[PDB]
């Protein structure tokens, strides 16, 4: 925050493993792909600030989506087709199925 | 419940269509609200497997409901012999289903 | 060396009152302030409040705070600010502000 | 003792110490090395 790159100077121990653990962190729903280390300079109008970025990249799972929004659509949808095999003289029953489906 | 639809006369559409696609809808929303307990892990628990096979049960049902009515009024003894068998075999394989399930996940 | 400064800046608070507005006398204050938005958070509309993450900058004149030494600025420590006169700009409408320690208090002093 | 030993050196160290100064402050910038051990990312919120 305080000092400027002519009175600090920010870098990683090792350069490659500064940044440990990673390859033990277990999310629920993501999965860590990669990780980098960078360092750069900005410059705010108050000087030039050495920064080092840590940088993630999460891929998310599709198991959990599968199975809780993409099925429930998928075999509502197959029941709405049920509504063609039904005889065309029933008027009561293909009704009930289109308007439910909609509705769900 | 989507068991005794077979039980229901033949000649009722408009009732065992209801059976049908409301014990759907229940097991649609059962099985969504039952999936808003647990965190969101990837994969698939026990209580999944279970409303995953009777939901299957259902859509067997219905599926069969179906075919008796797009058999009727051609080979009624197709139909008649099919319901007859169902009915039965359902019970059966859902009684077998429900014994291994709750031993293999009460053993461990 | 670092004995000419540590002289240097115990001459500075040798005799400073912080309870006094630099030109209390004879002065009005002249507090030239500015903003910069690092980031404008997310507009609640429930509470009808809104967020933003910003570097508020001060700078004023305080005569008392004159030295002559090797070095032309002082990028002092953020401890530093406690012991001198600092104006108290506060939110007319800020609901709940924070200022953030992380490591150390995120001030500076120059 | 080596207790009472070490004790002076802490003492002569943070004795005539300024805080309010960085390393080397009239000199070159202090190089700061970082690590990380991350231990847990708990929620990613959308
Ligand atoms: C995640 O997103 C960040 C943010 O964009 C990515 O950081 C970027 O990484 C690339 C490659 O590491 C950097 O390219 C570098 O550019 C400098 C410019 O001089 C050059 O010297 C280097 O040799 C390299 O080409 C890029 O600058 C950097 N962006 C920023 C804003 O720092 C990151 O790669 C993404 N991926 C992961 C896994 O984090
Ligand atoms: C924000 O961060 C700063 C620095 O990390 C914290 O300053 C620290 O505050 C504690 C207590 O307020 C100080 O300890 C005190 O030391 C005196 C001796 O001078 C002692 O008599 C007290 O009983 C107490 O132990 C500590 O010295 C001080 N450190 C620095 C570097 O200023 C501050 O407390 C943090 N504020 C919040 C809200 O977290």
């Amino acid at each position: 925050y305080g000092y400027t790159t002519d009175d600090i100077e920010f870098y990683w121990r090792g350069d490659d493993n500064a940044v440990t653990g990673v390859t033990k962190i277990e999310l629920p729903q993501f999965s860590i792909v990669d990780y980098k280390l960078i360092t750069k300079k900005v410059v705010f109008s108050t000087g030039s600030y050495p920064r080092l970025s840590l940088s993630f990249k999460l891929k998310r799972n599709i198991g959990y989506f599968i199975l809780q929004t993409y099925m429930p659509s998928i075999l509502i949808t197959i029941l709405s087709w049920v509504s063609f095999w039904i005889n065309y003289d029933a008027s009561a029953a293909r009704v009930a199925l289109g308007i439910t489906t909609v509705l769900t | 419940l989507s068991q005794v639809s077979f039980w229901l006369n033949r000649e009722s559409v408009p009732a065992r269509t209801v059976f049908g696609v409301t014990t759907v809808l229940t097991m649609t929303t059962l099985s969504i609200s039952a999936r808003n307990s647990l965190p969101k892990v990837a994969y698939a628990t026990a209580m999944d497997w279970f409303i995953a096979v009777c939901y299957a049960f259902v859509f067997s049902a219905l599926i069969e409901f179906a075919t008796v009515n797009y058999f009727t009024k051609s080979q009624p003894a197709r139909a008649a012999k099919i319901d007859r068998l169902s009915r039965i075999a359902f019970p059966l394989l859902f009684g077998i289903f429900n014994l291994v399930y709750w031993a293999t996940y009460l053993n461990r | 060396n670092t004995t000419v400064f540590t002289r240097i800046l115990d001459r500075l608070l040798d005799g400073y009152d912080n309870r006094l507005r630099p030109g209390l006398g004879e002065r009005v204050t002249e507090v030239k302030t500015d903003i910069f938005v690092t980031s404008f958070g997310p507009v609640s509309d429930h509470d009808m409040e809104y967020t933003i993450d910003v570097f508020f900058r001060q700078s004023w004149k305080d005569e008392r705070l004159k030295f002559k030494g090797p070095m032309t600025v002082l990028r002092l420590n953020n401890l530093m600010a406690s012991k001198i006169w600092t104006p108290d700009t506060f939110f007319h409408n800020g609901k709940k502000s924070v200022a953030h320690n992380m490591t150390m208090p995120n001030k500076l002093l120059r | 003792s080596n207790m009472s030993l070490v004790k002076e050196t802490v003492d002569r160290l943070l004795k005539g110490y300024d805080i309010r100064l960085r390393p080397d402050f009239g000199g070159p910038p202090v190089a700061v090395g970082m690590n990380i051990d991350i231990a847990s990312i708990d929620m990613v919120s959308e």
